[PDB]
């Protein structure tokens, strides 16, 4: 039996047109013969029965040419008597012949309940499937129903499925948010552990409560269920099960040729409370310990660091808008690493662009409220550059969190000898600080200035291999520094990982450059702030960029002033600090930039000032809950002369900063490493890049360079200001700035 | 042949 | 009796802390007394019972202070026995106490099918609703249809407005579920306010429906798995329950609960590809059924009233602020803009381009239908945000100008009106010889823009629309056919088709009138240049304090292209330019043109070269056979050797930044009044018709300065001949015969 | 009292 595709309403307009009307597409047939034939391509009639309806009206040769012409064009298929007109219409709209869909639906399916899923609920799905021609067996697809995607049984199931080469589906039809998908195809899509890795990091409250509870497998919250939401989710499931059953059957007949989407490597969340559907992507983790090989990172840490030439087009290899498109898939509260990415830019203001990214273990409510506050901020001259900044800083953080597969080996400092680097070279805490450790921390405003316990060199700790660009060989730092949140014994907490010298980039050498510049940025500020030096302001008109002059004008209309000091030190790399107060609480803000190109450095500073200041500024002062609040409410520019420019010195200009960058990022990195080599500094890098993430992330460490946190150990903090003549004689530890750098 | 030739089909 | 919010899962960290874990929210409680008490607040106990279990452990007076404090902050509830634990959880997670939620669901509901909806199907929804505790028979009437344009829905809508009945609309059949809106007579749009928009976005179905008249709606909801049907019906049941309830709880603890419903919203769930979009319904002020259709009529005859608008770059507000304010107009269902897409390779920061899907008119033939649908809008710009605003606002400009039938009109013959009326030939400027060979010319015409209408018959009383004359500060009259798109004229008197010439949108009327005036200046300047084939001087782009020009030049050079800018500034003296680009390599040169005019020559050149960008790059990757743009024959066949008036005049010097004097100001309004005086001493009247639509908000006008010229092949006596002579460009005027035989392709 | 003073509730 023959028919035009069922999903089309056939409309014949007598002269020479016949319109094929679908719900999602429309077509048009022109030619008088179509008007005669198509009223009889409804599914009732055989090719043969047609003729008596029009023998002597049309010869059969003309008819065969029409059918063969309609057939190879994609409008003609044969009826399937097993399916209703409405069921057939559904599969034809997805481009699947009714007879094909019919033989595809014979394929049975298995259901497996897990968690606290009722036996009745399972029957309801069997029922929903039964009504659409799908039978259940007591296979090609194993559907798993759960009330939480971290139910520990799912591990065993996932393992068996991997060994069994079984395709399975996960669903959660209970609770206010239906979870639907993914379809796990072992060897093509990620495993459940690939998904679970992300879900554990994205549920910090539930994770800590487990830590607080165990210190004395998961926690189910899917209690909010209507009869309608449950049914909505089962039926929704049954429809996507059917779509996967068909897809599979056709790809055995002829791989490809089916281009409608299924939940393979995809998770759908439908929120019933607020009403929103979101599609999440599941990346197969190449270093997954279950479906993958988790030894990638351990190898790579010990392999030489291969760097090559990278062309350039503001000092990055590719646009920011590109970067976001290709790493957008990481923005997801389920499968993702960044929760959300939000503009706080008032679109009435084209100058100010700030994004807020979304974001951690804790063993107490106090420690827990500190987590969740942590969130990355996007800063830039352009909304697009700001958007990339916000997104990448979030991934910069995650990629550095210690997962347990990082490159290390256990040994004492003595065994390694010359290749190992004592952590006190990186931290630079003073013997005084270490001695009064317990008191100094109790009496500390913010926890950035946490003084760790002294390193004990008798102990065999885990050391990470790090690549020395200067010496072109592998050195070693304690793993506790090279990664965030590395767990150390309570008797020997000698370090916490810090964000200093950490950076991302579209390429490895892109990141190292920024990572190095992040180090220069901090070292400079430390010398200015803790010695309390007087520095010259920068003439922002001398620079060709007009953004500076327009931005200053903006701040003026908004009850503020703005100036930029020079912090460039013995390395001679353009460093700057932007400063701004309210001329009507003064609320002083600081921002810091460092780069070979001073115009970028000024820019880095000023944009960072906008990020911090103005967003806090619209809020009234008594309500503020930020970390650096006390400094914004109480402190005054009169009590900090080192913040305003030394009128005695001449204003800096564009001509006072020579150019040392090039057309290649790699070359600039080779320049930066030699600038540090003359200062007697070694440059070290660790590749923190996660394969499942893709975006390059490194930690650059140049031991001896100063952090702007209160670390008053002997070194460049006393010596460099003398070396350059900013001071006639070195300051003392007692003399250093007792007010910590508040940002 | 005229009846057969003018048969055109296109999407909208 | 007593329990803690059922949706919360309780976990006690025994010394001090108690966590309340939820599906969407997590709360934490501190206090040794909470750890002692909360275990007993699971619905297993009454306040009378609690005290005895911890009698001698926690005082009775102390419990109340705790239970009081749990009430003020709403963590504490009393159990509703008419509800199950799972249901109570659903509403308590929405901030709704169980006993209140039970009272809400008592409000009854009626179901009414319409169209082909099965009586079986209705019963399925009834069963779904009862399962969640909603009785059926008021507070809500629910309507189940297969098509939102079923004629029967017209009559249901008018009773609801008379009865002030709040009702809901649903379409569960088909491969795309429609759900909503909830019409609230007086607070939201009516069905007709919605139906007006649906009729526009269904171009092929609307053009098929009339075409049948060569000899209500069409049902196209055939694809339905019994699961998608049940998926949609069950999903409806939830939203019905959420509406019933919120109406009850927003009066009984007003404030408190704030979650979205379907009032004025339509939800589309595409079962096939799996995509859920929300669509805002706007209440039309001019709606014939629930509003006043005499709004535009009254406004059109009232004096145009302008005011000062300082500038922030010659608009009053930023593009992103403009885009924000009008995003909701982007919906294939409820909106005017079907889609808005960035077609630009983000590898290139300089080139931006947007494609705005436009609904436009209706056709009555398969040949005419495909001319529509080809009708799309496009966004051009130096930046992304401005390229976006451009695409959006061009689409809305187009819609606004379409003749809805509520436009300010009146019947009269040209004689009854006097010198207040304006003969259409003043605007159209078709030559005597063109009218004479209409039919021949129109048939053997390569393009649809070249269409020569029948002569206007002054003896026929036509519809005239009032227009405001800025020069003369009074009303005049153009025939309505000129003022709006797709005005229906009798077959024996089709003297005009409404064109796009002078149409402009903007955040304010003065902003819009200004841009519209500049559209006329450019089409005029192009016309003079193109048809007289005048050799024009190029512009030295470097003399302007703008790097984007030289940056763009270099970019084109790397991509097998050159780029230059001809000056077309004519007798009005307003800077106007023509961007010209061509390919160096290939069988095709692919000449492309971009035009622009503005008081600020920088902006004027921007407008031109970004028009060259939007057309340019998108055709080049596309090979010759694949090309099916209107200017297709032009891009393959035509070489720069055939049109030497495209490349600049080596004889004249390069125009620089110093050559275009400043006549703009700090006020948009001043710039409008400046332009109208420029037209004045060129002996021209400036007319404005405000096409702005209340439902749209964005201002749209059509500026008309009769006698000014256009892109299109129209060779009447006027500025096309004389202005080149008045400027010294020609020593004597050309004849109609020596005009450019090749039409303006773009 | 101290048992009544330390009573605290918050969202995270
Ligand atoms: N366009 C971009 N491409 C790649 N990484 C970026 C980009 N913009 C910023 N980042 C990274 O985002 C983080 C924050 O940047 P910034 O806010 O400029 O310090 C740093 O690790 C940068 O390297
Ligand atoms: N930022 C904006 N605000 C309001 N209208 C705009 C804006 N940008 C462009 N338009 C309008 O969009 C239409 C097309 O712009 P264009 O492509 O620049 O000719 C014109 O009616 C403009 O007035
Ligand atoms: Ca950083
Ligand atoms: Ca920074
Ligand atoms: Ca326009
Ligand atoms: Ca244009
Ligand atoms: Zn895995
Ligand atoms: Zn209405």
């Amino acid at each position: 039996l023959l028919q035009i595709q069922p999903h089309f309403h056939v409309e014949v307009i007598e002269p020479k047109q016949v319109y094929l009307l679908g719900e999602q597409a429309n077509h048009a047939l022109t030619g008088q013969l179509y008007c005669q034939i198509l009223p009889l391509l409804n599914g009732q009639y055989t090719l043969e029965q047609i003729v008596e309806k029009l023998d002597g009206e049309v010869p059969p040769e003309y008819i065969d040419y029409v059918l063969e012409r309609l057939a190879e064009k994609g409008y003609l298929t044969e009826a399937a008597p097993e399916l209703s007109s409405e069921v057939a219409a559904f599969w034809s709209e997805l481009g699947i012949a009714p007879p094909v869909a019919a033989e595809a639906l014979r394929q049975p399916v298995t259901l497996t309940p897990v968690g606290n899923i009722s036996e009745v609920t399972v029957a309801a799905l069997t029922t929903a499937l039964r009504d659409i021609g799908i039978s259940v067996q007591t296979t090609a697809l194993n559907v798993v129903l759960t009330d939480d995607y971290l139910q520990p049984e799912l591990a065993k199931i996932n393992k068996q499925a991997l060994e069994s080469q079984q395709t399975w589906l996960l669903v959660k039809p209970v609770g206010s948010v239906l979870w639907l998908g993914p379809v796990f195809v072992p060897g093509k899509t990620g495993c459940w552990d690939c998904l679970a890795h992300r879900l554990r990091g994205n549920r910090e409250v539930e994770a800590s409560v487990l830590r607080q509870k165990q210190a004395q497998g998961c926690l189910p919250t899917a209690r909010a269920t209507l009869p309608s939401t449950l049914q909505t989710g089962l039926q929704f499931a049954a429809t996507e099960i059917a779509k996967w059953i068909v897809k599979y059957h056709v790809n055995a007949t002829a791989p490809g040729t089916v281009f409608f989407p299924t939940l393979d490597g995809k998770i759908i969340t439908l929120n019933h409370s607020i009403l929103d559907l979101k599609s999440h992507i599941l990346i197969k983790r190449s270093q997954c310990p279950t479906c993958g090989d988790p030894k990638i990172l351990q190898h790579r840490g010990f392999e030489p660091l291969k760097l090559e030439s990278r062309p350039k087009q503001g000092h990055r290899g590719t646009t920011p808008e590109q970067t976001v498109q290709k790493y957008q898939h990481l923005i997801s509260p389920v499968t993702g690493v960044v929760t959300e990415l939000v503009r706080i830019t008032d679109p009435a203001n084209p100058l100010v662009h700030t994004y807020r990214a979304g974001h951690g273990s804790a063993t107490s409510l106090r420690g827990l409220r500190n987590t969740l506050k942590h969130k990355s901020s996007g800063k830039g001259k352009t909304d697009s550059q700001s958007k990339a900044s916000g997104l990448c800083e979030a991934v910069e953080r995650y990629s550095g969190i210690f997962q347990g597969d990082e490159p290390r080996k256990r040994a004492t400092l003595a065994e390694l000898g010359d290749l190992a680097i004592h952590p006190e070279q990186c931290l630079c805490f003073s013997d005084g600080q270490y001695a009064n450790r317990e008191t100094l921390n109790e009496q500390a405003t913010v926890a950035h200035d946490w003084i760790p316990q002294r390193f004990d060199a008798s102990q065999a700790i885990e050391w990470t291999p790090v690549w020395s660009l200067t010496e072109q060989t592998h050195k070693y730092l304690p793993t506790a520094l090279c990664y965030y949140h590395y767990p150390l014994p309570p008797e020997h907490r000698f370090a916490r990982g810090d964000s200093n010298g950490n950076a991302a980039g579209n390429t490895l050498e892109e990141a190292i450059l920024q990572g190095f510049m992040e180090l220069v940025e901090r070292d400079g500020v430390a010398l200015w702030w803790y010695n309390r030096l007087r520095r010259p302001a920068v003439d922002l008109g001398s620079f060709n960029e007009p953004y500076f002059v327009q931005l200053q004008q903006f701040y003026r209309e908004n009850d503020r002033d703005l100036w930029v000091l020079d912090l460039t030190a013995d390395l001679g790399i353009p460093a700057f600090a932007g400063v701004s107060n309210r001329k009507t609480s003064e609320r002083l803000i600081l921002g810091f930039g460092a780069h070979l190109d001073p115009t970028i450095a000024i820019l880095r500073a000023v944009t960072e000032v906008n990020q911090i200041g103005l967003e806090l500024d619209k809020v009234p002062d008594e309500n503020l809950k930020s970390d650096a609040t006390d400094w914004l409410i109480t402190e005054k520019l009169a009590d900090h002369p080192y913040l305003l420019p030394d009128t005695t010195q001449p204003l800096k200009t564009a001509q006072d900063y020579p150019k040392r960058w090039s057309d290649d990022i790699y070359t600039d990195v080779m320049t930066c490493v030699n600038i540090a080599q003359q200062a007697g500094l070694e440059t070290l890098v660790i590749d923190q890049t996660r394969p499942d993430i893709g975006l390059n992330v490194v930690k650059v460490t140049v031991p001896g360079m100063r952090h702007f946190w209160s670390r008053f150990g002997e070194g460049r903090l006393y010596d460099v200001p003398v070396k350059l003549g900013w001071l006639d004689e070195p300051l003392t530890e007692a003399q250093m700035n007792p007010t910590p750098m508040p940002f | 042949s005229s009846q057969l030739a003018e048969l055109s089909e296109e999407a909208l």
